[PDB]
RNA sequence: AAAAGGGAUCAAGACAAGUCAUCAUGGCCUAAAUAUUGUGGGCUAUAGACGUGCCACAUUUUCCUAAACAAAGAGAUGCAAAAAUGUGAAUUUUAGCUAAUCUCAAAAAAUAGGAUAAAAAUAUACAAGGAUUGUAGUCUGAAAUUCGACUGCAUGAAUAAG
C-alpha cells in the first residue's frame, strides 16, 4: 500500500512502516495506531483503504520529513556560523563530543559533516 | 505501648501510628534513638521529653486517626517453618503406618 | 563477673573482620607482580544478664583499670527507668553533687578562666582535638 | 507484677546447655605460642 | 565411528612433508569423533521451524539419516579409512626407525 | 515417603528432575523411598550444590536407622564427601587460572 | 602563598606540594561553614532570585584554597599523590615495606 | 590512506508464511511405535461422573477428539504424541466438577466456578474433561483457548458506537468458525426463534440455526452475528435448548487493564472488550443463562501476570467455604487492586487442584508402562518413588520424571 | 484505599511531634546541605604537626 | 525589534526567566558591581 | 551550572554599558566558563585561550553558550606542510 | 570423609635489567631561578601504523511473563529504609545502624511458559546491531567550553563469525 507516497509491502507491519519515516519513532508510532484503532501487530495488507488514507492525512500534519532534517541541519549550520568549537568539529569531520582522537574515529570521519544525512 | 496502662485501646493504636517507622509490629516495641546533642545526658533528656509528647499527643481527643489503618510497610515480616507434627513417630502413628505398609502388600499381592 | 554476681555468657566468637589490599611489589612500573595483604580482626562477645546497673559499672570499671594491651573494648549497657526522665535527672542533682565534693580537687584553674571562652564551644572543639578529628 | 517490656526479653531463652561431655579422643600438646 | 586416527611425524616424509601413520583409538575417542561429526552437519543445516525443539529435532533427524546410510558423515568415515589403508606401510618406514641412528 | 525442602515440596523447590533424584538418591539406591519421610532444611549454595548436599545428609541420617546399608551406600556414592571448591582469583590472572594475553614482541 | 604559615608546622615528610596541600586543609577548615552557607542559599529555591545570585557570585570569589575539591591525600613518608591508601596515609609501596617489617599494626601477608 | 588489512566483502527454499508458527503449535495425538494398551476402555457418555472410575485411564472417543481439536483444547506443551490413543485419567476432581455440571444442566441452574492450582497440576486439562462431558452429553461448548490473545493487543479491535465497549472482529469470526465444527451435531437440531433485523443476510424465523452462523463470512459483521447467536442459545422458554459450557483458559489475563490503547492513548480495561465483557458477566451472575449450564474459568502459571484482586478473591472464597470467621482482607495501603475484578469474583466457586493420590498415580503409571514408554516394574515401591519426585503427585511433574527423561 | 489528603494530616502530626520539615510539595529547600555534617575538622588533622625533636 | 530567529533568547528566558535580560533585573550591579579593579592579576 | 533550577553560571565582569555613541573598550576575560547572558549581546569580549585573547562579539545566537566555546585552545592538526 | 586442592614462599648469580621522579645517597650543576605563589591552557591534539580490552554480526542467540537458589564485601571523610513525586536519571523527607542487630540489597544464568520468520542476497518483505549526531534534563562540584558521569526523545554507521 501507499502511505505519504511511500509504497509498503503487504507482509510489512503497520508500525514498522510508520517508524521508517524520519522523525517518527516508537512514541509517535504507538499514538498514531491508537488513534485509529490499529493493533501493533497489524500487517500492511489488512488495513482497509479508508484507514490507509487516514494515516496519510495524519502524517501530513506532522514534522516527519525533510522538514525534520532541516531542524537538525540548521542547528549544525548555526554552530559553524557562530564560530563555536562544536561547529568547527562538524566541518572537519572530527568527533564532536570529547572522544579521544588517537584511535577509533571512523564513524566521526564518515558522518560528521555540515550536510549530514540527518 | 501496652505498658502505658493509662491509655485506652484507641489511644494505644494512635501511639503506634505516630511512632511510624519506630514501631515494630512483630515484637510490638517502639524503639527510638537520639544522637542530636553533644552530650549523652542531653540525648537521654530529649528522648524522655519526647516520649511525654508522644503520650500527650496520643491522649489528644482532637483526632484519633481511627480512619487511618496501621501501616506496616516499613517492617519485613518473616515466616518460620516447623517440623510437621503429623510425622512424629508416636504409638498412634506406628499403627497408622502398619496399616499402610500392609495395604501396600495386599494391593500388589 | 563471678565475684560481682553477674551471670556472664560467652565468650561468643563473632565473625572475623577481614580487610584486604593488593599492592604492586615494586614502586615503579612492574605491575604483573602484586601481592595480597590483610588485617584480620579477632573479636569476642561477653554478654551479662540479670546484672544490676551499678554492679555492671564496677565490672566495666575493673576491666578498664586492668585492661590488657592490644585489646579494644566496647560495652552497651541497658537499664530500666520510669516515665518522667526530665524530673528524675533534676532530683538526682543533689545526690551527684555530694559524690563529687571530694572529686572537684582533680580540676583547678585560674580565677575566671579566660582561655576557655565559650564553655560549650570549648568542649566540642577540644573533644575533636582529643579524638583526632572526630 | 512485672513489665511487658521486661517479659519480652525473658521468653527469648533458647540457649544450649553446657553438656560437660567426656573426651574420648587423644589430644596433643598445643603449639608454642610466641609472644 | 572410525576405527583409526592419523598421527603425523614432523619432517620425516621428504622435503618438509610429514609422515602420516594410522593408529587405533579407544571407544570414548571413537564415539567423540563420531558425534562431533554429526553436530558439524547439524549446525550447517538451515532453520526449519520455531520453538524449543529446533536444535533437538534437527539433531535427531541426522541420527536417523546415519542409521539409514543416507547421511554425510559416512563419507567422512570412509575418507579417514582410506588414509589408513593408503599409509598402512608407514608403520615401519625407514624414517620412523632412523631418527638418530645415522650419525 | 513425603519429602519437604525448606517447607516446599520436592518438585516445588527443584525445577530440575536431575536434582530431585540426586537429593534422595540414598533412599532410591537402597529402595527405601516409601519407608521414610524426610524434612530437609538447606541453606546457601545453588541448585546442584544443595541437591548433592542433601544426598550426603539423607545418607548419614539413613545409616542411623539401618547401619548395615553403608556397603550399599558406598557403591551408590552417597557416603563420600566431595571436597571440590571454587578456586580463588589470583592476581596476575583473569580468573583462578586464566592468564591475560601474553604479547611476545 | 598567603595561606602558608611563616613557621613550618609539619612533622611528617615535608615537600613543596605537601606544604601546599597542608595549607589547603587549614584554609578549608576555617571557611567551611561560610562556604556551606553560600552553597545553601544557592540551592534554596524558596529565596528571592537576587539573593541566590549574590551568593552565587560570592562563592566564585573565594580563594581556591577554600575549595574542598582541591584536597588530595598524600604520603606522609614520601609525599606522593598517586597510590595513597586512606587507612595508612601512605603509598601502596610504603605500605608494603612497613607492613613486612611490622610497622603497621595488624597487617600481615594474606594467603588463602 | 589507510594501509591496514581488511576482509573484502563476500541456498534453500525458505518457509512459507505461518509455517514456522504452525510448527511449534501443531498437536500430535498418536504414535505408531507406541503399543496398544490392552483393556483400554473408551469414555461412555456418563463415565466422567462415576465415582468408581476414579484412578482409571480411559480413551477419548473419535468424534470427541475432532471437536476438542476444533476448539483447540489440546496444547503443544502437553504429552499426547507419545502414546497411540488420547487417554485421560479420571480423577477425583473430575468426578466432583462433572457431577455438578450434570445436576446444573438438569436443574436448569448455572455453576460459576474457577479452577486454581500450581504450575502444572491439570487446570487446562480439567477443562478438556469438562468439555468432553459437554460434547458427549449434547451441550453447547463455547471455549476460549487462550485468554492472552484477547488482552495482549495482538488482534484487530474496533469501538462500539455510543458505548465504552470494544469489539474484536477478526477474533470473533475465527471463534464462530471453530464453534460450528465442534457443535455441528447439536446446532443442526436447533432453529431460530427470533427476528434478527441487522445481519449480513436476511434470515427468517424458524430457520436452521446453523445457517445464521454461516452469515458471518467477513470480520466486520462477525460480532453482530455472535450476539444474535447468543440470543438464540439463551432462549427463555424454547424446547430443545441444551445447557451452555462457557469456558475460558488463562483467567489472569482478563483480570487487569488490557494492552489496547484508546484514541486518547489510555489503556483499555479487559472488562471493556465486548467479548471479555460477556464472559465476566456470565461468571459474575449478571447475565443469567435461562437454560443453565456452567461457566468455568481456569487460571494458568505459564506466561500469566499477577492480579492481586483475583488472588485475593480466590483466597476469600476458599476462606468462606472453610468457615473461617476471619477472611483475608485487602492491604489497606496497596494500590494494585481492582474494584471490578472483586465484583466479578464475589460469588464464584473455587476448585483447587493439587497432586493426585497414590492410587491415581498408579493407574497413570500403568498406562505409561503398558504403552512401552516406562520400562519399569510398576509396584508400590515404584509408584511412591514417582509420587515423591513429582512433589506429592503433581501430574505435570510426574511426566517429566517418567516420560521426558534421558534414561530410556 | 485512604485519601492522600487524609494521610498528610498524620504525616504532619509526626513532623510537629518529632520536629521535622513538612514539605509535601517536594520543593527544593536546600535542606540537604543543612543535614550534611561538616568534614573540615576531620581533614585538617591529616598531616601530623611538628613535635618534639 | 528584538527578533530571535534562532530562538536562543526565548530558550534562555524559558529556563532562567527575564532577570538577566538587558533593558533601559539581577544584572543591575551583581555582575558589574562585583567587578573590582585588579580583580585577577594578569588580565 | 548544568541543572536549570540552579540558574546560569555568572562571574563578575566589568560590563558597564556605555553612553549612546561612546567608545567602549572590549572586555578581557579569562573566565572561559562564564555563560553568555542576554545582556551580553552587543558587547565585545577578548576570551583567553591559554596564550592569547581571541576576540569575540556576542550575538543573539550565542546566548546560553560559554565564552570558552569561541576561543580555540589547541591548533588544528595538519599532516605535512 | 579422604588417590584431595589451592595460596604464600621459591636461593646464589647474570642481564652495568628497571627505578638518582617514592625514599635515601657520593660527585657535578642551579641559587633574581634549574627556587616559590595564583588565573587560564595543556597532559584529552590526530595522517598512517602497533598493542590491551568492551560489544556486536539472531534460529543452542535475542525479546516478554512468573510466586527459585549464592558467597563475599562496604557504611565516623556515611550506608541510607519506608512513604510521597517524576516516563526516567532523580528529588522531598529522614526511621534505624556506626553494625552476625540497621542499611546498601536486588543475585543473574538457570527452571517453566509465551511472542516474533521468506527474521539481510527477487527492493512493494532492507535482519540483528547501537556507533555517530541533534535536542531536553539530572547529579557532583566555585566551575562540566576545551574536558566529567548518567536519563528522555530523535538520529540508526560499519558489522555475513573474520
Ligand atoms: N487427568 C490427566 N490425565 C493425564 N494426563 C494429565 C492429566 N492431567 C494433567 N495431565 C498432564 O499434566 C501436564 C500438565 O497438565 P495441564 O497442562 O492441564 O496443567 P495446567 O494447570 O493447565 O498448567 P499451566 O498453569 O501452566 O497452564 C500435561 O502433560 C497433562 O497431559
Ligand atoms: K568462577
Ligand atoms: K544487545
Ligand atoms: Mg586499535
Ligand atoms: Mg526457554
Ligand atoms: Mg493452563
Ligand atoms: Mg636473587
Ligand atoms: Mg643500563
Ligand atoms: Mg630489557
Ligand atoms: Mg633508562
Ligand atoms: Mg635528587
Ligand atoms: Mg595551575
Ligand atoms: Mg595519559
Ligand atoms: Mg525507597
Ligand atoms: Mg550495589
Ligand atoms: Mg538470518
Ligand atoms: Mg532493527
Ligand atoms: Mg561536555
Ligand atoms: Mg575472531
Amino acid at each position: 500500500v501507499f502511505i505519504l507516497g511511500v509504497n509498503f509491502n503487504e507482509h510489512k507491519l503497520v508500525q514498522k512502516a510508520l517508524e521508517s519515516f524520519y522523525g517518527l519513532g516508537q512514541q509517535a508510532s504507538a499514538r498514531i495506531l491508537a488513534k485509529y484503532s490499529i493493533h501493533p501487530r497489524a500487517k500492511m495488507g489488512t488495513l482497509p483503504p479508508k484507514i490507509v488514507t487516514a494515516l496519510t492525512a495524519e502524517l501530513s500534519t506532522m514534522t516527519i520529513e525533510n522538514d525534520a532534517r532541516r531542524l537538525v541541519l540548521d542547528n549544525i549550520k548555526r554552530l559553524r556560523d557562530m564560530g563555536t568549537y562544536r561547529g568547527r568539529r562538524h566541518a572537519m569531520g572530527l568527533p564532536v563530543r570529547g572522544q579521544q582522537t588517537r584511535n577509533q574515529i571512523a564513524n566521526a570521519r564518515k558522518l560528521n559533516k555540515i550536510e549530514r544525512h540527518g | 505501648p501496652k505498658d502505658l496502662r493509662d491509655l485506652s485501646e484507641v489511644q494505644q493504636r494512635k501511639l503506634m501510628k505516630l511512632a511510624g517507622p519506630r514501631y515494630n509490629p512483630e515484637k510490638d516495641i517502639i524503639k527510638m534513638s537520639c544522637e542530636k546533642f553533644e552530650h549523652q545526658a542531653q540525648n537521654k533528656r530529649y528522648l524522655g521529653d519526647l516520649i511525654e509528647k508522644m503520650i500527650a499527643a496520643a491522649k489528644d481527643p482532637k483526632d484519633t486517626f481511627e480512619d487511618i489503618p496501621l501501616d506496616t510497610r516499613h517492617h519485613t515480616f518473616t515466616k518460620k517453618i516447623s517440623f510437621p507434627k503429623e510425622w512424629l513417630l508416636t504409638e498412634e502413628r506406628k499403627k497408622e503406618l502398619e496399616a499402610a505398609r500392609q495395604q501396600a502388600l495386599l494391593k500388589d499381592a | 563477673a563471678y565475684y560481682l554476681g553477674l551471670p556472664a555468657f560467652g565468650p561468643v566468637p563473632l565473625p572475623r573482620m577481614i580487610e584486604r589490599w593488593t599492592v604492586p611489589k615494586s614502586h615503579f612500573i612492574f605491575k604483573k607482580s602484586q601481592e595480597n595483604f590483610e588485617r584480620v580482626t579477632l573479636r569476642r562477645l561477653i554478654q551479662i544478664k540479670d546484672g544490676h546497673p551499678e554492679t555492671v559499672q564496677l565490672w566495666l570499671a575493673f576491666l578498664q583499670k586492668h585492661a590488657y594491651y592490644g585489646i579494644g573494648m566496647k560495652a552497651n549497657v541497658w537499664e530500666f527507668s520510669k516515665l518522667g526522665v526530665s524530673k528524675a535527672m533534676d532530683e538526682s542533682k543533689s545526690e551527684v553533687e555530694k559524690l563529687l565534693e571530694t572529686r572537684w580537687e582533680h580540676l583547678s584553674h585560674v580565677s575566671d578562666m579566660k582561655g576557655v571562652g565559650n564553655f560549650e564551644d570549648f568542649l566540642a572543639k577540644e573533644r575533636l582535638r582529643i579524638s583526632g578529628g572526630r | 507484677s512485672a513489665s511487658v517490656i521486661f517479659s519480652k526479653y525473658i521468653n527469648n531463652n533458647n540457649n544450649k546447655l553446657i553438656p560437660f561431655k567426656i573426651k574420648n579422643s587423644d589430644l596433643g600438646r598445643t603449639r608454642y605460642f610466641p609472644p | 565411528a572410525p576405527l583409526i586416527k592419523m598421527r603425523g611425524y614432523k619432517g620425516l616424509a621428504g622435503g618438509g612433508r610429514s609422515l602420516e601413520v594410522p593408529q587405533p583409538i579407544p571407544a570414548r575417542q571413537r564415539r567423540s569423533t563420531a558425534f562431533k561429526w554429526i553436530l558439524d552437519v547439524v549446525n550447517k543445516k538451515p532453520s526449519k521451524g520455531s520453538g524449543r525443539t529446533m536444535f533437538a529435532h534437527r539433531v535427531a533427524e541426522e541420527i536417523v539419516a546415519v542409521v539409514e546410510g543416507r547421511s554425510s558423515v559416512w563419507d567422512k568415515r570412509m575418507l579417514i579409512h582410506k588414509l589408513g589403508t593408503a599409509n598402512r606401510a608407514n608403520l615401519n618406514s625407514p624414517a620412523l626407525q632412523l631418527k638418530g641412528k645415522r650419525f | 515417603g513425603e519429602v519437604l525442602v525448606n517447607g516446599k515440596t520436592l518438585a516445588e523447590y527443584f525445577g530440575r528432575v536431575h536434582d530431585r533424584e540426586s537429593a534422595v538418591w540414598a533412599l532410591r539406591a537402597t529402595n527405601r523411598i516409601d519407608k521414610y519421610n524426610v524434612w530437609v532444611k538447606v541453606e546457601g549454595g545453588g541448585t546442584t550444590g544443595q541437591a548433592e548436599a542433601i544426598t550426603l545428609a539423607i545418607a548419614k541420617a539413613l545409616l542411623a536407622h539401618e547401619p548395615a546399608l553403608k556397603p550399599a551406600l558406598r557403591r551408590a556414592g552417597c557416603v563420600t564427601r566431595d571436597p571440590r571448591k571454587v578456586e580463588r582469583k589470583k592476581h596476575g590472572h583473569v580468573k583462578a587460572r586464566k592468564m591475560p594475553t601474553w604479547v611476545k614482541r | 602563598s598567603m595561606f602558608r604559615a611563616k613557621k613550618l608546622d609539619l612533622g611528617c615528610f615535608t615537600n613543596v606540594r605537601v606544604l601546599r596541600d597542608h595549607s589547603k586543609r587549614k584554609a578549608f577548615l576555617e571557611a567551611e561553614p561560610e562556604r556551606q552557607a553560600l552553597r545553601y542559599v544557592i540551592r534554596n529555591t524558596t529565596l528571592p532570585a537576587r539573593t541566590r545570585a549574590v551568593a552565587q557570585l560570592q562563592l566564585t570569589q573565594m580563594h581556591a584554597y577554600t575549595r574542598p575539591t582541591q584536597i588530595r591525600n598524600r604520603c606522609i613518608l614520601g609525599g606522593k599523590s598517586r597510590g595513597i591508601l586512606r587507612d595508612f596515609k601512605m603509598t601502596r609501596y610504603n605500605f608494603r615495606m612497613n607492613a613486612l617489617m611490622g610497622n603497621i599494626p595488624g597487617v600481615k601477608k594474606a594467603s588463602w | 590512506q589507510k594501509l591496514r588489512f581488511k576482509k573484502t566483502k563476500k541456498s534453500g527454499k525458505p518457509p512459507l508464511p505461518g509455517e514456522r508458527k504452525a510448527y511449534r503449535k501443531k498437536i500430535v495425538l498418536s504414535n505408531n511405535n507406541a503399543l496398544p494398551v490392552p483393556g483400554l476402555e473408551t469414555l461412555r457418555p456418563n463415565d466422567l461422573a462415576k465415582q468408581d472410575n476414579v484412578g482409571s485411564v480411559k480413551a477419548l472417543p473419535e468424534d470427541v477428539v475432532d471437536a476438542l481439536r476444533a476448539m483447540e483444547a489440546f496444547k503443544p506443551t502437553q504429552c499426547w504424541g507419545i502414546f497411540r490413543q488420547p487417554s485421560v485419567l479420571i480423577r477425583q476432581e473430575t468426578v466432583d466438577l462433572t457431577k455438578k455440571m450434570k445436576a446444573a444442566g438438569a436443574d436448569g441452574k448455572t455453576i460459576r466456578m474457577v479452577i486454581e492450582g500450581n504450575r502444572v497440576t491439570g487446570k487446562s486439562l480439567l477443562l478438556l474433561q469438562a468439555m468432553t462431558h459437554a460434547f458427549m452429553n449434547d451441550w453447547v461448548v463455547l471455549h476460549i483457548p487462550e485468554a492472552q490473545e484477547l488482552t495482549t493487543a495482538v488482534t484487530e479491535y474496533a469501538p462500539i458506537e455510543n458505548s465504552p465497549l470494544w469489539t474484536q472482529p477478526t477474533y470473533t469470526l475465527k471463534l464462530l468458525q471453530s464453534f460450528k465444527r465442534a457443535n455441528e451435531k447439536v446446532l443442526s437440531r436447533m432453529n431460530t426463534v427470533y427476528s434478527h433485523a441487522d445481519l449480513p443476510q436476511i434470515i427468517p424465523v424458524n430457520s436452521p440455526l446453523l445457517q445464521l452462523i454461516n452469515s458471518a463470512k467477513e470480520a466486520d459483521g462477525a460480532w453482530t452475528v455472535f450476539q444474535a447467536l447468543w440470543r438464540e442459545l439463551n432462549a427463555e422458554n424454547v424446547p430443545g435448548r441444551p445447557p451452555i459450557l462457557f469456558s475460558l483458559d488463562g483467567l489472569a489475563h482478563i483480570m487487569k487493564v488490557s494492552d489496547y490503547r484508546n484514541p486518547a492513548f489510555e489503556l483499555i480495561h479487559s472488562h471493556d472488550l465486548a467479548l471479555v465483557k460477556l464472559f465476566t458477566d456470565c461468571l459474575s451472575g449478571a447475565t443469567v443463562m435461562p437454560n443453565g449450564g456452567a461457566v468455568l474459568g481456569a487460571t494458568t502459571r505459564g506466561n500469566s501476570p499477577r492480579s492481586a484482586s483475583m488472588e485475593l478473591a480466590i483466597a476469600q472464597r476458599e476462606a468462606e467455604k472453610a468457615g473461617e470467621k476471619e477472611v483475608p482482607q485487602r492491604d489497606p495501603y496497596s494500590k494494585k487492586y481492582d474494584d471490578r475484578v472483586e465484583a466479578v469474583m464475589k460469588s464464584v466457586e473455587i476448585l483447587r487442584l493439587k497432586g493426585v493420590s497414590k492410587t491415581e498415580a498408579r493407574g497413570l503409571l500403568e498406562y505409561w508402562a503398558a504403552s512401552g514408554m516406562l520400562k519399569k516394574r510398576v509396584d508400590e515401591s515404584m509408584v511412591s518413588e514417582k509420587w515423591t519426585l513429582s512433589g506429592n503427585g503433581v501430574v505435570g511433574e510426574m511426566e517429566r520424571a517418567s516420560l521426558l527423561t534421558m534414561k530410556a | 484505599s485512604v485519601p492522600r489528603a487524609r494521610l498528610l494530616q498524620l504525616v504532619k502530626a509526626r513532623c510537629e511531634l518529632f520536629s521535622t520539615t513538612f514539605n509535601p510539595e517536594g520543593i527544593r529547600t536546600g535542606n540537604k546541605i543543612l543535614r550534611q555534617r561538616l568534614k573540615g575538622p576531620a581533614l585538617a588533622t591529616y598531616y601530623p604537626r611538628k613535635n618534639v625533636g | 525589534v528584538e527578533l530571535d530567529e534562532a530562538g536562543k533568547l526565548a530558550a534562555f528566558r524559558e529556563r532562567y526567566g527575564r532577570g538577566w535580560d538587558l533593558d533601559a533585573d539581577s544584572l543591575t550591579d551583581l555582575i558589574s558591581g562585583y567587578a573590582t579593579e585588579n580583580m585577577n592579576p594578569g588580565l | 551550572k548544568r541543572s536549570v533550577w540552579k540558574g546560569p553560571h555568572i562571574v563578575p565582569l566589568p560590563i558597564q554599558r556605555p553612553e549612546p555613541g561612546k567608545k567602549i573598550a572590549p572586555i578581557r576575560t579569562q573566565a572561559r566558563s562564564a555563560t553568555i547572558l542576554p545582556n551580553f549581546v552587543g558587547l565585545k569580549f577578548q576570551v583567553h585561550n591559554g596564550k592569547d585573547y581571541i576576540d569575540l562579539t556576542v550575538t543573539e545566537e550565542m546566548v546560553g553558550h560559554k565564552l570558552g566555546e569561541f576561543s580555540a585552545t589547541r591548533k588544528p592538526f595538519i599532516w605535512g606542510k
